[PDB]
């Protein structure tokens, strides 16, 4: 009714809804693809996809269970999903996998099956994917030389020098208990889990904590991948935003929220309420955009991200944008700033209220990870609405104006300018 | 479009002034019809200046 | 830039008023008759300048031959007028003709156009 | 004129109006898809600005959503606000304005793109070739408009008057309370809907068995299958599919897709071999289809097949639920063939 | 490597080259197509510049041909010039420099605009429908290129080294003298040409009856059928064709083309009925068939199919002459279809 | 506008003669160092000018994955140039890099053009 939170060693944490039709149980690694490094990146999506090879897939397959994994950057979750009455079903092939198996899934014709499948996977999205290629390289020189920069599915560098003693090296030192949360979703009790995990004995490196690294920090910086083979152009820029347990994390997702995301095609996108839509329309500057406050445990990325088949007028695209930015600071009209907490509130409900157990875990696992416990829909509205205009224009007033950028793109970019054009509109002049 | 780009006077201002597309590479040998411009703009306030009390 | 809406609001009401209707008609009809316009094939809808987006949300709505219309009466002004003449008495636009046949997207547009300004300043009350 | 809506103690309210007017139901070729690219458009009294300028205030959108059945006109809100996209919905139903130009400048566009992205996606290319070869002029219609047949905005105009009635209609809600929607439905323009009568099909559709299509195309390669499945054979192929598209079955790494779909008089079960070379559709068709004549126990994805359907259903309206237990074993009888991307080096039906 | 040429007191000599590497013999989709927009590119010793320029100078000019069979690489000249021309098509033959720019600005261009027109004439869109569901990958191959099939330069090559060959051509020529033929024909690179082998079919091809095959097209609508016939069938479908194109037939302003087409080995007979309405598509074809069936005394079209097959004869390579008199009543037994244009409004065979 | 076609007669023939070769080509080789051009990487059909149409057939001409290596060295060029600074003495181009690779297509395409020039003002006696 307000989410469980009890430790007996292994940290249990639940959920409970009851007109789910299924839940799901699962592990949160508080330790994602930011606490590898340099050469051994990928690591934590190799670890991923062996997970899920037909192998232990199949295994779960006859028993009735479906399992869901994926890596961020700051956590790494393994979840499994069934019906709700099979909650033991779960349970019990998670403890499998996890303690007691070890290299039943780490074969070297296995490995040796999965590590040439995520050769493939990261083989099409750095091939094909530009829109997160291009998202995923603004991560790399934005946090250039510390631990954000590495790309959660790894390079493809890193991921061909990688053998099982690498899978390993990285299980044993941050797959703990003291960096774990098991999470219950969907159409289970606090009782029924916690009971029936206090029911297992045992103990993995007990004690052991996951080490540490140089914490994160931010650079003004570029990076490009001009192809002119590319039909399109493919862009995103941002500041140093804010971090998960910011002061002012609500405040930037709200100047996220003003201009927001565009898509030229649905009609409805060319409607909306955004004073940035007034200039990009005319010329059809752009085939879409969409912005962003994306929070990490140490630092953030305040931007947004564009594609274009517009290659000539790219440099007002950029241009007309970070000057309605500026606004933010000196001129933001507060009927804005309440379409915004009101569009706020409705994306972060279809985050948070899906109908769709193996997203309220990620979300469970990684936020009770960091500050220990989740914040509930009311409590993070009570936060939205207390927002004035005044909080909008001395966030801007120190984050966004004047401040360092962080561009990253491909395809047809010779039309994106340069570096001391694009930060200068970061301002405007003064008397 | 940017208004500068957009105006009938500041376009050209913009295209031979701001937005001209430079060789990345050229020296200060070729800051030279700059200062060119420039003497040429010195000769013509100064020499009008003082016609008007020429004879 | 005197608007058409505005235009409709008021020569609706003197339409209207049979007190006035008697008055301002009788002279109206006498003022479209010297304009000399009709002497040049030409609707008034025509005479409306177009440089302007209204006016060009309004052509692009145009129905096609309604378009091709206009076209030629506009061609057939320019030639006549530069042959400093008035057409053939029986080419004329007959009073019956010059009728409002943009005036609705223009309106339409127009209408549209206050919308979305007044959608932009929409300011709010808590 | 059903109506059901199961709330909840959550923050975002949603929302349906279930029409029966998909593919199936279209006049002529995709003038559904004309109709759903015109919803949310403007009624008269309101306008499509002011609709989605007033939404985004209140902190709620709108989205119509076309498939072979539905036309399903969803919302999507914060809770304290119902009524405001209930008599919405209401409201495009019985007046959206269908003007001339709001077709040229933002219905045809609309529908142009959406075309687009399809003639960039061979699977698709292939699933409208399936349907139109078995099922044929019903369920065999094209979802998609694409101007090989010239639907004027008259046509767009009668399949509304036709698909807009209340015996046709089927209103549903997640975190709406019943009683609320029943009122505001009853008080909104809903309920003023012309009713007529239902095109819902209870009698079972006449299929073809066999039928063989291929198709000239750039890009990957791709070949397809098509069944007219029962009102019975429902739940086998979903223990099938699931059991295709899962570890057990060794060959779910020589199917890139396959799935049946859900009528309530009807499916269809398509499986789609996809690749850039020509070759391994050659080389994964020629095997995929002898393995299932072969013979395959679909049993052991008994306990799977329950878990990907009660995960899959999350609209209040279903078919069949309880109908899992009682499958055991398959083969493939007979079947109907679609080739697409490189024809003069992909199989034929009369090799498989 | 046949000559011959039929002289006669004229100006203008002509000549010819008559190869067999059309599309049926084609490698991959349409690689005749890439090579018979390659002849007359330049040589390893001329420049198609030149060849242009200095045969103006002598009044002549050349032509390369494509169809199912042929790659005809005929010239036309004045007389008193004969070798030139001779030996120009020789050296096409021998030694075209295929350099990789002659593709990519010369040969892949005007391969692309030929396609072009063709996507906008339905008839013809069909007539590549029938071959390749009827014959299939024989005679059912594509015509002209389409990009569906990555013909690289290498491809291209291959392709020549194949086709261009001594038992694999045959000379021909009119208004020329056989002697002077003959002798500048072995004098000329001809000779030196790889001899190989033929490719030409004395064996009868595998054939398909009853299969079909319908397009999606914005144009026209049009519907054509496909028949399989012998080698002795020959002659009956040409006072059937020239019967149906007549005034006799009272039928011939219900089908707007019909013709049978003569290999070696087989033939075509296929009737398109093509108009904008795809409606008389299904009024003039649910009678065609018919008719047809019903029976058709093709004999009253036996004066006429004579004359329209001796002035339709002026190459002096011809298939089964006389072969005329020996025919009577017709009856349509079995056959293939392909519908295009409005295809959920068009017939379909099941009622055909 | 001295041709390549006529930089080809001079330098093929004194490449041939044994008793040339010996003199020239020293020298020759010790022009193209104290060039300095291999050391912004760049090889010497880099150099050419371009904005002329024979270039320009020769750069259509030119292979991709040649003309993506041209850029690079091109804008590696310019890059350099600007730092005021020479490459890392082992990014240099190698002696035996500097190969003609563009020469062909310059030679190529300069035949060409030379045979139109000629074909186009081909008189005639009769
Ligand atoms: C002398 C110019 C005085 C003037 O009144 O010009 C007004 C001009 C209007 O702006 P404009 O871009 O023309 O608006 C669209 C209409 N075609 O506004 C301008 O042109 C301002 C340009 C400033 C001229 C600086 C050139 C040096
Ligand atoms: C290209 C531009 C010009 C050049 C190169 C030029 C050159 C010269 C030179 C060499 C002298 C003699 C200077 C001396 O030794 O005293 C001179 C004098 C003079 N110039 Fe100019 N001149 C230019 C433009 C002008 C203009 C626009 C005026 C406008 C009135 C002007 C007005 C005068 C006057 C009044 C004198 C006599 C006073 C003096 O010699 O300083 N000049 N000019
Ligand atoms: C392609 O590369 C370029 C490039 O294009 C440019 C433009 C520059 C920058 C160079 C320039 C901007 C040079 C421009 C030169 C001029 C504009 C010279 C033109 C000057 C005139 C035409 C003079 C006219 C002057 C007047 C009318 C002033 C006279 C008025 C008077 C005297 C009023 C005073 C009288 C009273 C009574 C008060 C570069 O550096 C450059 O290198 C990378």
């Amino acid at each position: 009714a307000e989410v469980t939170q009890l430790s007996n060693g292994i940290v249990v944490a639940t959920e409970h809804n009851p007109s789910a039709h299924t839940a799901s149980v699962g592990v949160v690694f508080g330790s994602g693809a930011a606490n590898e490094n340099p050469y051994n990146n990928g690591v934590s999506n190799l670890w991923k996809n062996i997970f899920l090879s037909k192998e232990n897939s199949a295994v779960a397959a006859k028993e009735g269970l479906a399992l869901s994994s994926n890596i961020s950057r700051d956590f790494q979750s393994y979840i499994v999903s069934s019906l709700p009455g099979s909650t033991d079903k779960s349970l019990d092939f998670l403890n499998q996998s996890f303690i007691q198996q070890k290299a039943n899934l780490l074969s070297s014709s296995n490995f040796e099956a999965t590590k040439k499948s995520v050769l493939k996977q990261v083989q099409d999205f750095e091939d094909n994917d530009h829109p997160n290629r291009v998202l995923e390289h603004l991560h790399s020189t934005a946090f250039q030389n510390t631990p954000l920069s590495l790309p959660t599915r790894g390079t493809l560098e890193s991921l061909e020098n990688l053998v099982v003693a690498d899978l390993e090296s990285f299980a044993n030192n941050h797959f703990l208990n003291s960096n774990a949360v098991v999470v219950g979703t969907g159409n289970i009790k606090h009782e029924d889990l916690v009971n029936s995990i206090e029911s297992k004995n045992l103990s993995l490196q007990t004690g052991t904590k996951p080490v540490l690294k140089k914490k994160a920090a931010f650079l003004g910086s570029e990076v490009r991948l001009r192809d002119d083979t590319l039909p399109k152009a493919w862009i995103s820029l941002a500041v140093e935003g804010e971090p998960v347990n910011s002061p002012n994390y609500f405040v930037a997702k709200l100047a996220a929220q003003i201009f927001g995301s565009y898509n030229a095609f649905e009609p409805a996108s060319r409607l909306q309420g955004i004073k940035l839509l007034d200039n990009i329309q005319e010329y059809q500057l752009c085939d879409n955009f969409n912005h962003f406050s994306l929070s990490y445990k140490d630092s953030g990325l305040w931007g947004f991200s564009t594609a274009t088949r517009n290659v000539t007028m790219i440099d007002d695209l950029i241009h007309f944008t970070l000057k309605q930015w500026n606004r933010l600071t000196i001129s933001v009209t507060d009927t804005e700033v309440e379409r915004a907490k009101s569009l706020l509130k409705l994306q972060l409900g279809q985050l948070y209220e899906s109908g769709n157990p193996v997203n309220d875990a990620n979300l469970l696992g990684a936020e009770v990870l960091i500050k220990g416990s989740k914040l509930s829909l009311g409590e993070a509205f009570k936060k939205i609405d207390a927002i004035t205009v005044k909080d909008v224009k001395a966030w801007a007033g120190k984050r966004l104006w004047d401040q360092d950028i962080a561009i990253a793109g491909t395809g047809q970019i010779e039309g994106l300018l340069d570096y001391m054009r694009i930060r200068s509109d970061m301002s405007m002049m003064r008397w | 479009m940017a208004f500068r780009k957009s105006n009938v006077y500041l376009s050209l201002v913009n295209s031979y002034i701001i937005d001209s597309p430079q060789p990345s590479s050229i020296n200060y040998w070729w800051n030279m019809g700059s200062l060119l411009g420039l003497c040429l703009v010195i000769q013509i306030v100064t020499g009008i200046f003082m016609a008007m009390h020429y004879s | 830039p005197q608007s058409f809406t505005s235009i409709a609001r008021i020569g609706d009401y003197i339409l209207k008023s049979p007190v006035l209707s008697k008055l301002c008609v009788p002279v109206a009809n006498q003022f479209i008759n010297l304009a000399g316009y009709k002497k040049l094939g030409l609707k008034f809808d025509d005479l409306i300048a177009e440089e302007n987006p209204i006016m060009q949300t309004a052509l692009r709505r145009l129905p096609e031959d309604e378009s091709y219309a206009r076209a030629y009466r506009i061609i057939r002004a320019h030639q006549t007028e530069l042959t400093h003449h008035l057409l053939p008495r029986n080419e004329w636009i007959k009073a019956q003709e010059d009728v409002p046949y943009l005036l609705p997207y223009i309106l339409e547009a127009e209408a549209a156009a206050k919308e979305k300004d007044e959608l932009d300043n929409i300011e709010v009350s808590k | 004129l059903t109506v059901s809506a199961r709330d909840a103690p959550t923050k975002i309210s949603t929302l349906a109006v279930k029409v029966h007017g998909g593919s199936r139901y279209a006049t002529k070729d995709g003038v559904a898809h004309l109709l759903n690219r015109f919803n949310f458009q403007n009624t008269n009294t309101r306008s499509a600005l002011k609709l989605v300028r007033e939404s985004e205030l209140l902190g709620g959108t709108f989205k119509s959503t076309l498939d072979r059945e539905y036309i399903t006109l969803k919302a999507t809100f914060l809770k304290d606000d119902l009524p405001y996209y209930v008599n919405a919905l209401a409201d495009v139903l019985y007046k959206t304005a269908f003007k001339p130009h709001e077709l040229t400048e933002s219905v045809l566009p609309a529908a142009r793109y959406d075309y687009a992205v399809a003639e960039q996606c061979p699977v698709k290319s292939a699933e409208d070739q399936l349907y139109a070869i078995t099922f044929r002029k019903g369920l065999g219609n094209p979802l998609l408009y694409d101007g090989v047949e010239r639907v004027s905005l008259q046509d767009i105009k009668d399949f509304a008057d036709k698909v807009y009635t209340k015996e046709n209609l089927e209103v549903s809600g997640e975190n709406v309370v019943e009683a609320d929607l029943k009122r505001f439905v009853d008080e909104s323009l809903l309920s003023t809907l012309p009713a007529g009568k239902s095109l819902v099909s209870k009698s079972e559709p006449k299929f073809f068995l066999g039928e063989e299509n291929r198709v000239r195309f750039i890009g990957d390669s791709v070949a397809a299958i098509g069944i007219p499945v029962n009102k019975a054979s429902l739940a086998q192929y979903e223990v099938l599919a699931n059991y295709l598209t899962s570890a057990l079955s060794e060959l779910s790494g020589l199917i890139s897709s396959a799935k049946l779909d859900k009528f309530t008089d009807g499916g269809l079960f398509t499986l789609f071999v996809r690749d850039q070379d020509s070759a391994v559709v050659s080389s994964n068709i020629k095997k995929i289809v002898a393995d299932l004549k072969k013979g395959k126990d679909l049993s052991p994805a008994i306990n799977y097949t329950k878990l990907k359907n009660a995960v899959q259903n999350e609209s209040v309206s279903s078919p069949i639920e309880l109908n899992f237990d009682a499958v055991k074993d398959f083969k493939l009888g007979k079947f109907n063939y679609v080739a697409v991307g490189d024809v003069s080096n992909l199989p034929y039906l009369d090799e498989l």
